[PDB]
RNA sequence: AUAUUGGCGAGAGACCGAUAGCGAACAAGUACAGUGAUGGAAAGAUGAAAAGAACUUUGAAAAGAGAGUGAAAAAGUACGUGAAAUUGUUGAAAGGGAAGGGCAUUUGAUCAGACAUGGUGUUUUGUGCCCUCUGCUCCUUGUGGGUAGGGGACGCAU
RNA sequence: AUGGUG
RNA sequence: CGUGGAGGUCAGUGACGAAGCCUAGACCGUAAGGUCGGGUCGAACGGCCUCUAGUGCAGAUCUUGGUGGUAGUAGC
């Protein structure tokens, strides 16, 4: 197995005053106003991003179920994962058709790789 | 000489390399052990190398050396390998002799994995005849929904019921 | 339920959005012919039609005692158009074969149009209320 | 490839020249393939279509239907084959247009300029 | 035309009468003259197989386990044409055994129980009254019709059961007297058995053995569905070995081309289709509508490359292949809606068709156009082309 | 030899793609305004094909409904895609003195939640790439591949 | 500033 | 990190639905951003290695367009 996966901070950072205005969006950006409250970090305001939140190099990039993620298109591509079924799990880039997915599926169970997003575009 | 061919492969691109979202970058070459193009697994800069690979038959150990380096059409030598996992492993660490530890350690593994793969695929060949996957194109959807809606709309569905009941009376 | 229902639509009317709005809202849920009765009674200066929204310059008036409001009005233009809508909705209804005794207005809507007037788009789906909707 | 300096490969040109082309030129842009028995028969391949002759439909929803052209419409780059018919629900019957490349010619209508035409390219008859 | 079609619903035999070009799908096209049920004995007794040596004489194989015999004559109708009346002169009854099958119904992958029925009915020889009638269960009823006008039972013989298909090798001549069958079935390799006109003696002269294990080091299944002989192979005729050539279809879509002189393995086993598509029946046609075949169907020529075959699935499709397997193409692709139960090349230039769809269809080989389509309103398992007729 | 934004034709672009590029991709020096010199806009896209909605119906009406055409009217000359602001309806939820944000749970709703279904053996039994005969073939000629036939009892199935 | 319309 | 175009390369993906837009779905990044699941849609588009720019928005009594409150108000 793996260590226990700890995010250190699980809440997406929002841009100051994002909600009070639409002409402002939700993608974090800095505050350069030297008067501003969010820049000088007054109590009770939003939390900047800062390096200390950087996660644990051991479990970094790990999806929760414990694997990592690797993004495949055709079967010839997932054959690179014959070795690592214990670390990487592979999922199927969105534009793949419903014709080839089912192929990546069957062959991806034979190899015994975990596909994070099966059930995409496939009924029974 | 080889270290250069590496460094060229480590700055310019290989035709084949992947760069997964985390920092590490696969090597999709058909012939390699471990599938990560790094100094010691990238078949293009080694000049001495050995892997295991399925033919659709059993698992041929492919080997190369420096001497056929210039004669690619035939460079990889090839060996078959037994159906005795035990005897196999003995064949593998047999042919590899003073080949360094890397290839015995790893080649053995690729054998183990592909064997297991075979066994699975053999199981799955025998299973669950039922409920195949199927896709449905989008306009198939749209068509079905609408035509259905109109189907119901066309049938006022009580007039049938009552008229059938006046019938039964 | 569409199977038992009738739809009338109107669009690109030239009215006031606000008046048409309310005068549409007032009848939501009413039985058909009691609705026509209403619009009739309200076009002749008997029982005016309450405005819960736009109350500026609206004189206090007694008859609004039915709805909980002292404010109402006798708009001419609106109840004409919605009146007709109820007409053709009744036509669509009858040629459908529906039942005017169950028939009430299940949905009514108005919403704005291009442009400076304030034209409108109206939608009403009457339906015949059925006794005994659902077991379970 | 393009060797001759004075031909031009621009997409936008050749589009323009294709949609401005005058009815003379819209004659020859309508060349349609003769069927195989004709390919050997008159010793040739494809010849500009005219009005009266008989043609067979290979591609398109019309497959297997064939007829003799009613009119040929050089403005809309079409040909209206007889008895290939839409019916607007009022029973009126509008000819389906068929672009000629997708047609094969069964029966010619041989005229003296079809004779000398078939002769200029080397067809024997 | 005049044709016969076995109606599975009532267990009867319809006769169909009409021109080339017929369709019932629309009021426009020309119409069938006549369709008739005859001798409808019920769902048990529906006709398993049918053979007509000469126009009046047609033998019934009847799923009740009963062989009957049919005298045919034309008579006035009710333009102009004639029809016939169908009444049974001779019979021999209860020819099946179910229980022996039922004991193996567990091993097979098929459905529930396994009915006994006739998997072959035909003449021997090609000038002879003899008939070799086969059962699922392995029982071989060999019955020559005596000149007494009556059918008589010559023998009942054993096989290694069940028996899915059986074939007589007539390509040599009528004379040599010593008859070769090839038969096969469930997990049952192809087997060459021989029989004397003493008709009590069958020795198994040859048996195939399966191809080597497949890609997965697993074992390819064994299910030969159908077998058609060729000539012996030219060249140096070799020590100890029968000279024959023949080719067989498996459920598993394997085309299998056997040459004895080579040995016991098939020298070509080639899957026609992706992933184990189940097939059925067979026909050997030729490109030009030509007649290349014996009267029981064995193709006549000594090289496979000259072979072309028609094979069906269990769904709709009907395919045309070469000896190599490269598909020539579908037939009735845009038409057939259902399992195509029966196909028989006729005169090399025609194609019989019929099945669960309930349209009897007739297609042309080289043009690949549907000539005739008739709605009998019944599942029909079998078809025979009677006299091609004029229409008055 | 040089000059060249005008003309008259050509060929091209690591150029711009409808607020860009000419001011103008469209009935642009057009409509327009000014007494006059002059100033000068906006505006591209149905579809494969008009098959641009027969026919019945309410209504004088503008429009609507039933009904069809098309692969799609969820493409109807307002026509590819259809965003936000802003508005209507239906439902949720709180509110009577405020909304919004931060840390944390609560309650409601709500959604996700494996074609996991084996492994290690032990035995019974067929088959064959196993055994034993008999070959054949290509070349990097080596502790190698590929392949056939007759038989018999290590992988596979049971 | 140049040259123009009133 | 992201945007427009270019030179390679994935024998990349794509009418079995590319882009785009919606999303009270999920995961990943500390963040810039990224990647998948539904939904609508119809024809092109993306990842790695490098080049080149008309390349990143909340503001400018910003420009152009669309909308509102003001309000069915003052009023005719």
């Amino acid at each position: 197995p793996h260590p226990k996966i700890v995010k250190k901070h699980t809440k997406k950072f929002k841009r100051h005053h994002s909600d009070r205005y639409h002409r402002v969006a939700e993608n974090w950006r800095k505050q350069k106003g030297i008067d501003s409250v969010v820049r000088r970090r007054f109590r009770g305001n939003i939390s900047q991003p800062k390096i200390g939140y950087g996660s644990n190099k051991k479990t970094k990039f790990l999806s929760p179920s414990g694997h990592k993620t690797f993004l495949v298109a055709n079967v010839k591509d997932l054959e690179t994962l014959t070795m690592h079924t214990k670390t990487y799990a592979a999922e199927i880039a969105h534009n793949i058709s419903a014709k080839n997915r089912v192929v990546i599926l069957a062959r991806a169970k034979a190899l015994g790789i975990k596909v994070t997003n099966p059930k995409g575009r496939l009924a029974l | 000489s080889d270290e250069i061919v590496w460094q060229v492969i480590n700055q310019s691109f290989c035709s084949h390399r992947i760069k997964a979202p985390n920092g590490q970058n696969f090597c999709r070459n058909e012939y390699n052990v471990t599938g990560l193009c790094t100094r010691q697994s990238c078949p293009l800069a080694n000049s001495k190398y050995a892997t295991v690979k399925c033919d659709n038959g059993k698992l041929y150990l492919y080997m190369k050396t420096p001497e056929r380096a210039h004669t690619p059409a035939k460079l990889w030598e090839r060996i078959k390998l037994s159906k005795n996992y035990t005897k196999a492993l003995q064949q593998i660490d047999e042919h590899l002799l003073h080949w360094s530890k890397f290839f015995r350690h790893k080649c053995k593994q690729r054998f183990t994995k592909l064997t297991q793969v075979m066994i699975t695929e053999r199981r799955l060949a025998l299973r669950e005849e039922e409920r195949h996957y199927v896709g449905v194109a989008p306009k198939v959807k749209r068509r079905e929904q609408n035509r259905e809606r109109k189907a119901l709309v066309a049938a006022k569905i009580e007039k049938a019921i009552e008229k059938e009941l006046m019938d039964r009376l | 339920n569409p199977a038992k229902s009738a739809s009338a639509r109107g669009s690109y009317l030239r009215v006031s959005f606000k008046n048409t709005r309310e005068t549409a809202q007032a009848i939501n849920g009413w039985e058909l012919t009691k609705a026509q009765k209403y619009l009739e009674q309200v076009l002749d200066h008997q029982r005016a039609i309450p405005f819960r929204r736009f109350n500026s310059s609206i004189g206090r008036t007694a008859q609004g005692k039915e709805f909980g409001v002292t404010k109402a009005r006798w708009p001419a233009k609106s109840v004409k158009f919605v009146q007709g809508l109820l007409q053709n909705a009744a036509a669509n209804a009858e040629a459908k074969g529906l039942d005017a005794t169950k028939l009430y207005v299940s949905h009514i809507q108005v919403n704005q149009a291009p442009k400076e007037s304030s034209p409108s788009h109206i939608e009403l789906v009457v339906t015949e209320k059925e006794e005994a909707v659902a077991k379970a | 490839a393009k060797q001759s300096l004075d031909v031009s490969s621009d997409r936008r040109k050749a589009r323009k020249a294709y949609f401005t082309a005058p009815s003379s030129q819209r004659r020859v842009l309508l060349s349609a393939p003769l069927s195989k028995e004709l390919r050997a028969q008159y010793g040739i391949k494809a010849l500009p279509i005219r009005r009266d002759d008989e043609v067979l439909v290979v591609r398109g929803s019309k497959k297997g239907q064939e007829g003799k052209i009613s009119s040929v419409y050089r403005l809309k780059f079409a040909v209206q084959v007889d008895k290939v018919t839409k019916e607007k629900v009022n029973g009126a019957s509008v000819p389906i247009n068929l672009h000629p490349s997708k047609l094969v010619i069964t029966k010619l209508h041989l005229d003296k300029d079809r004779k000398a035409l078939i002769q200029r390219k080397g067809g024997k008859l | 035309m005049r044709l016969l079609v076995s109606c599975v619903d009532s267990g009867s035999i319809k006769e169909v009468l009409c021109n080339i070009g017929t369709d019932t799908s629309v009021q426009s096209a020309l119409q069938p003259f006549h369709v008739a049920p005859h001798l409808a004995e019920g769902l048990k007794a529906y006709v398993d197989r049918m053979w007509v040596i000469s126009e009046d004489e047609a033998i019934l194989a009847r799923n009740s386990g009963v062989v009957e015999l049919v005298k045919i004559s034309k008579h006035l109708k009710e333009p102009k044409f004639d029809i016939s009346e169908f009444e049974i002169t001779s019979s021999v009854s209860d020819l099946f055994d179910d229980a022996k099958l039922e004991s193996l119904s567990s091993k097979s992958v098929k459905r529930t129980k396994l009915v006994d029925g006739f998997v072959t009915l035909c003449p021997i020889k090609k000038s002879n009254n003899t008939f070799v009638a086969a059962t699922k269960s392995g029982l071989l009823h060999i019955i020559k019709k005596g000149e007494d006008k009556k059918l008589i039972k010559l023998a009942s013989l054993g096989l290694k059961a069940p028996v899915e298909f059986l074939q007589l090798y007539d390509l040599e001549d009528t004379d040599t007297d010593k008859y070769i069958f090839a038969y096969g079935g469930e997990e049952n390799l192809i087997k060459l058995v021989e029989i004397d006109s003493s008709f009590q003696s069958l020795k198994q002269i040859w048996e195939a053995k399966n191809v080597k294990n497949d890609r997965l080091d697993m074992r390819v299944p064994v299910w030969p569905m159908a077998l058609r002989f060729l000539e012996p192979s030219p060249g140096k005729t070799e020590k100890g070995k029968l000279n024959y050539q023949f080719a067989a279809i498996t459920r598993w879509s394997h085309l299998t081309k056997y040459s004895t002189q080579h040995g016991r393995k098939p020298f070509a086993q080639i899957d026609l289709l992706p992933n184990r598509e189940p097939l059925s029946q067979m026909e050997v046609f030729d490109a030009k509508g030509e007649n290349v075949v014996s009267s029981l169907g064995n193709f006549q020529s000594e090289t496979f490359n000259e072979l072309n075959v028609i094979t069906t699935d269990y769904k709709k499709n009907v395919f045309k292949f070469d000896g190599n397997g490269r598909m020539l193409g579908k037939v009735g692709r845009d038409d057939i809606t259902g399992s195509s139960t029966y196909i028989h090349v006729h005169d090399g230039k025609y194609l019989l068709q019929g099945g669960l769809d309930r349209y009897v269809r007739i297609f042309d080989i080289k043009t690949n156009k549907m000539l005739v389509k008739v709605y009998v309103g019944s599942r029909i398992n079998f078809i025979v082309m009677l006299d091609d007729v004029e229409i008055e």
